[PDB]
């Protein structure tokens, strides 16, 4: 389509000298196929139609040695076809990360991290395994087919004209049959994708399809997909059985005008008897080379389905930019200023965020609270530009966070977001991750902090007991306490914990907090969080739900103020 | 696997039974179709011959028989042209006789022209019968998915069941039409195009069938040569898609903290170094074609010249070594597609017994007709006693009761049994030695389809299909206004989450920007319950992952302040859970304590040490 032609004429540009040496070793691996049966008609000719015995033996010499170039630049045309067509692959998935990677948090969530993974490695690989068969398996069916007029045009140029006429209505008569299959063909894969989809969400929901008693209900949205891809399946089949019979007609029909318009001329002494067998192994070899050309065209829709992921991924264009001067102040030293800030998805009726206006000062903590989707992670991400305010502003110092250079922003926080994540390999690794060269008596201090030496001191291998890839051989509380210690040997100016107490008891919850501001008592924390244990002893809470701040003030003076404080710490008995 | 071949295979090959007219009409016209391929080149052959014969038999002395000739060109030192004239049914002095050749073309356009309708008329039966066998395939793995007791679907690994319905039900339709389409054909073409060429000279179709060993050998010698290639291409792409997962998964924290030098540094040399693998792995995987085509081409040179050899010897004659050469295009033919199609047809009836096993495993208990009533709803067990595997108690002697315009709310430590309770409740399992009364009248004998639907349950885990949130909250009682299902969606609170969607009530649940939180698909899951009206409603820990304030309005407004409905809370947050008459704490599998919050607070059992374990 539209995308898979701007993709593979703009990722394939610097490998032009690797297809201009595959298309012109398929041009002599073809013209020497195309070339055994004209030595046998010579064979046919100066041999059999003579005594002449010694001319076929030292004919079929010349024979062997065609049928050695042809071999010798058929492994030779693959050898670069297989060299372009992963250098195509290689840059285009070097592209997709590289454009991926540029991406905000709103913009790589609209993809997703699986649906982002999987179009950019085995998305990238069907247009790889596209180029690779295009240029080494479908080029020979317009190849054989220009090739065997020139040879037909070689030999017994006047009997030429009768593949003149039946390459352009085998070229035709399956560019019609192709032309009305693609469509039925492509609605086809949407549409096994889809009973498919019906099958995946009956199986993972039959508790609570029958909890409903939905089985009426479903089987009668299955019987749809089901026949409805049926009907799509069994008119793709009857144009798909066209292809063989009038391609194979329209050979066999040439083929027996060829020994009438050619045995004319051999009455007439105009051609020789071999010319014949020279013919029919023309048409024979076009046959075949088409054949299995337009019988592998089916990866064309498939990966140009494929090249339409690709395509909106690399033509999402970022929003969250580095300014063009950012200010550069001598330290970032954190104060949290959100004026007015309100923040709305483009096209939600609600804004997350409304009219949001507190301020956290240089050395204290603040708390937020709330309840769910009521815009706490979505403040976190504003504070330190993940997000990108609507209508407000975002101020750390007094400065506009919008008009700083978003590298050493980040380079003064420390984030533990609530989906966290621990990298594969080792916990001096996910850890020399926040400072890069810290020692370890420094390791171990930010696991004392963050209340994770005990489970990391009781291994074998000591700070380097093995993670998995996502952090999954350690429970809730460790894992998030592993990202608390991060975030701990980084000594920022401004921590921003976002539901990092959730899986920690109320002890280790109040451990953990009492050994930070006990070490970074001069740094500015915002925590957010559901539990009203760990927002005690925070200097100001803040209360926002339905988006707007509620009320602000410490844990006393807001247990009476706020209405909906005082229902929040209800719900938990205190 | 495929513990059987031949059961396996009769029974898959008589599903093409109920149409057996057109699965007999298939094979025999595709016979029809072969038998003419196969006659054709040796028809035109003939055609061939006819003009040879009358070009060098023109030359010749007119007036002279064919023996005359062969001797006078004996005489003049000609041993091998003798020969050619000897071996050919010529006479000397006529021409072409184009009245022969006009007939035999017109013979071969005309028998050409049919077998070209019988493969036609052949591939439309075809498609027939085979997309007539699968809609009644997959139409009865339906109807087997809801006969089948839950005991068989958490039983099975997690896509096992899965991977039966969607990808085994695709290889039993690209081997019932590859085994009637492309191996039926591919067999008599490989028979009778080599008894054919038998006939013309059994000297050259031996050197055509030794070319099956030769492109047999190589095609198993480049495959077993180029297996360390796809084993440092396989888990060379499996480290470069791992880095890319967690790049991806953990973006905010490769962003943030810097490290997005680091890790694009890394891909930059796990990406070159998956392109020296592929590439090395798919020359040698792609060198396979050229090598059965070079020995396709020496077998080749080898008729070419021995059977031209041998019609200048006047052994064969011209029009059957043209035939012949049409025949050695048409036997190696469907010789370089034996292996595709052997590997499909294998994995094409393994995954066909797959799916066998799973319509033949045994299916639920044969309900009852008795259509369950539930005006006030008064559950009681009465000393429940289930099990999930025999020897392992996962329920012992247990027995409450609801009065009718209650909330009982069931707590407990995880294993203790709860999320089975209420399997037991809506009877996805059999209670062992022990009854289970709703009302008064035993569940066991009751229509499910009309128990479960006077109940209605929200799980911890949460089902959303393929839909709108709309859609997924009409789920509940699709007979329903937009406004009562709006109503329903505000009871339960994701009426305001809704509005801060970009599309709300039409964001799609499978399609969203990761929108819809944890919590909030559970809030979708909460409404798509309460929505049906349910006189029993039982949460099973459905609001563990939202605020625990959002959590005491649902199970207030949907719980206490109802009257007209008997409710379970099972959940973890025993906070919620106070001032909710008749706490019942369960421990591995039966109730230790019981009683309101009161009563079990000041009697210092269970419940007075979980009340304080949030609160030091
Ligand atoms: N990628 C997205 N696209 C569109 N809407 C979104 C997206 N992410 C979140 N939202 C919506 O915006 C709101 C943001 O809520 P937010 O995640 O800040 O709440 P929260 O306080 O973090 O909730 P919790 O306490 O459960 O963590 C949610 O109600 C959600 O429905
Ligand atoms: N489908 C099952 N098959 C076998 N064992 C199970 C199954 N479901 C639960 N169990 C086991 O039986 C016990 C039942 O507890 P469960 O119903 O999960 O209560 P809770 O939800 O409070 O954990 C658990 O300890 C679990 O290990
Ligand atoms: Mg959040
Ligand atoms: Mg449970």
């Amino acid at each position: 389509s539209n995308m898979l032609w701007a993709l593979l004429r703009q990722y394939v540009r610097p490998y032009r000298w690797l297809l201009a040496v595959v298309a012109v070793l398929q041009v002599i691996s073809n013209m020497a196929s195309l070339y055994l049966p004209t030595v046998n008609a010579a064979i046919i000719d100066d041999g059999v139609a003579k005594g002449d015995t010694a001319r076929i033996v030292e004919l079929g010499a010349v024979m062997l040695g065609v049928t050695a170039l042809q071999v010798v630049c058929a492994v030779g045309a693959v050898f670069f076809g297989a060299r372009a067509a992963t250098g195509f692959g290689h840059d285009l998935r070097a592209a997709v990360f590289t454009h991926v990677t540029t991406f905000s948090a709103e913009e790589a969530g609209r993809f997703g991290a699986a649906s982002l993974l999987t179009r950019t490695t085995n998305d990238v690989g069907h247009i790889q395994q596209l180029v690779q068969l295009t240029v080494t398996m479908l080029i020979t069916a317009p190849i054989m087919s220009i090739g065997g007029i020139f040879m037909a045009l070689h030999q017994d140029a006047g009997l030429s004209w009768l593949l003149l006429v039946s390459v352009p209505v085998l070229g035709l008569a399956n560019y019609w049959i192709i032309r009305h299959l693609m469509p039925v063909f492509t609605r086809m894969q949407s549409l096994i994708d889809g009973i498919n989809r019906v099958l995946r969400d009956q199986l993972s929901g039959i508790r609570v399809i029958r909890a409903f008693a939905r089985e009426p209900l479903e089987r009668v949205r299955f019987a749809e997909a089901n026949q409805t891809l049926s009907d799509s399946a069994l008119e793709a089949g009857r144009w798909q059985a066209l292809m063989l019979p009038v391609t194979t007609l329209v050979i066999n029909v040439s083929s027996v005008a060829l020994i009438w318009f050619g045995g004319l001329r051999i009455d007439a002494g105009q051609m020789q008897v071999g010319s014949l067998i020279a013919f029919l192994a023309y048409f024979m070899q076009i046959l075949m080379a088409v054949l299995m050309a337009t019988f592998m065209l089916v990866i064309f829709p498939r990966a140009a389905v494929c090249a339409d992921r690709i395509g909106e991924v690399l033509s999402t264009q970022t929003a969250i930019t580095n300014p063009a001067d950012p200010v550069r102040p001598a330290a970032i030293a954190g104060d949290i200023g959100v004026h007015d800030a309100t923040f709305c998805y483009p096209g939600a009726d609600r804004p997350v965020l409304q009219d949001v206006s507190f301020t956290v000062p240089r050395g204290t903590t603040t708390a937020v609270v709330g309840s769910t989707g009521s815009g706490k992670s979505t403040l976190i991400s504003l504070i330190c530009r993940l997000y990108d305010v609507t209508s407000g502003s975002l101020r750390i110092d007094g400065v506009d966070v919008r008009d700083l250079d978003i590298e050493q922003l980040w380079s003064a926080i420390g984030l533990v977001p609530q989906r966290g994540y621990l990298f594969s390999g080792t916990v001096a690794e996910n850890l020399r991750y926040g400072r890069a060269d810290a020692t370890d008596d420094e390791m171990w201090e930010a696991l004392r902090v963050a209340a994770a030496a005990d489970f990391v001191r009781a291994h074998p291998q000591g700070l380097d007991m093995p993670v998995a890839q996502g952090g999954i051989n350690f429970s809730g509380g460790q894992r998030q306490r592993l990202a608390i210690a991060r975030a701990v040997i980084r000594r920022p100016a401004i921590y921003l914990f976002d539901d990092a107490f959730s899986a920690l008891d109320v002890h280790t919850d109040a451990r953990v907090r009492d050994a930070l501001r006990e070490v970074a008592a001069d740094a500015t924390v915002v925590i957010v969080s559901q539990r009203i244990s760990t927002v005690i002893e925070a200097d100001q809470v803040v209360v926002i739900d339905d988006g707007r701040v509620v009320g602000i003030g410490t844990h006393d003076t807001l247990l009476a103020d706020c209405p909906i404080y005082a229902e929040f710490a209800e719900s938990q008995a205190l | 696997r495929t513990r059987d071949f031949k059961g396996s295979a009769i029974r898959l090959a008589r599903r093409l039974l109920p149409q057996r007219a057109l699965t007999l009409a298939v094979i025999l016209l595709g016979v029809g179709g072969i038998a003419i391929g196969v006659i054709g080149p040796r028809i035109l052959g003939h055609a061939t011959d006819l003009l040879f014969n009358g070009v060098i038999g023109r030359e010749l002395p007119a007036g002279l028989t064919k023996e005359q000739a062969v001797e006078a060109a004996r005489a003049r030192g000609d041993g091998t042209f003798a020969d050619l004239l000897s071996g050919m049914d010529i006479v000397p002095g006529q021409g072409v006789d184009f009245g022969a050749v006009g007939r035999t073309l017109a013979l071969a356009l005309g028998l050409y022209l049919v077998a070209a309708l019988l493969v036609w008329v052949q591939a439309r039966l075809l498609n027939v019968t085979v997309q007539r066998t699968m809609v009644a395939l997959r139409a009865e793995v339906q109807e087997k998915i809801h006969r089948l007791p839950l005991s068989y679907f958490d039983s099975r690994q997690r896509g096992e069941v899965l991977s039966r319905v969607t990808n085994d039900v695709d290889n039993i339709q690209n081997s019932v039409s590859m085994t009637i389409s492309q191996l039926l054909t591919s067999v008599l073409t490989v028979f009778a195009v080599l008894v054919m060429m038998l006939t013309i000279s059994p000297l050259l179709t031996l050197f055509t069938v030794v070319t099956v060993p030769a492109s047999l050998w190589v095609t198993r010698w480049i495959t077993r040569r180029s297996q360390p290639l796809f084993v440092a291409q396989w888990r060379n792409t499996g480290r470069l898609a791992a880095h890319l997962e967690e790049t991806y998964s953990g973006f905010t924290i490769v962003k943030t903290f810097g490290h997005r030098e680091a890790a694009a540094g890394k891909f930059a040399e796990l990406n070159s170094e998956t392109q020296q693998s592929s590439f090395g792995a798919q020359f040698f995987s792609g060198l396979v074609s050229p090598a059965t085509m070079f020995i396709g081409n020496l077998s080749y040179v080898a008729v070419a010249v021995v059977g031209g050899l041998q019609v200048a010897t006047g052994q064969i004659t011209l029009g059957s070594i043209q035939a012949f050469i049409q025949y050695v295009r048409q036997f190696n033919q469907p010789l370089t597609q034996v292996a595709g199609m052997y590997n499909t047809l294998q994995s094409g009836i393994a995954s066909a017994e797959r799916v066998f096993d799973l319509l033949d495993t045994e299916e639920e208990s044969a309900d009852s007709p008795r259509r369950a009533d539930v005006r006030t709803g008064r559950v009681e067990f009465e000393h429940v006693s289930f099990s999930y595997v025999p020897g392992t108690p996962v329920i012992e002697d247990l027995s409450l009761v609801a009065e009718p315009g209650s909330t009982v709310a069931i707590v407990g430590p995880t294993g203790a049994g709860k999320t089975t309770l209420v399997n037991l409740l809506m009877r996805f399992y059999d209670v062992d030695s022990g009854r289970i009364t709703i009302d008064g009248v035993d569940i066991a004998s009751v229509s499910r389809e009309s128990l479960r639907a006077s109940i209605g349950m929200v799980l911890q885990d949460t089902w959303l299909f393929a839909g709108t949130i709309y859609d997924n909250i009409a789920y509940g009682r699709p007979d329903a206004d937009e406004d009562e299902v709006i109503e329903a969606a505000t009871a339960a609170y994701v009426d305001r989450f809704v509005h801060t969607l970009p599309n709300g009530y039409d964001t799609r649940v499978d399609d969203d920007g990761g929108a819809i939180s944890a919590g909030e698909k559970q809030l979708i899951t909460i409404a798509r319950a309460v929505l049906a009206r349910p006189k029993l409603l039982v949460l099973d820990e459905a609001t563990s992952s939202v605020d625990t304030r959002t959590e005491l309005l649902i199970a207030h407004a949907m719980a206490e302040l109802r009257r007209d409905r008997t409710s379970f809370i099972i959940a973890h947050r025993l906070s919620t859970i106070r001032d909710a008459d008749l706490i019942l704490v369960m421990d591995s599998g039966r109730i230790i304590e019981r009683g309101t919050h009161e009563e079990l607070l000041a009697r210092h059992g269970r419940y007075w040490e979980m009340t304080r374990v949030h609160l030091g």
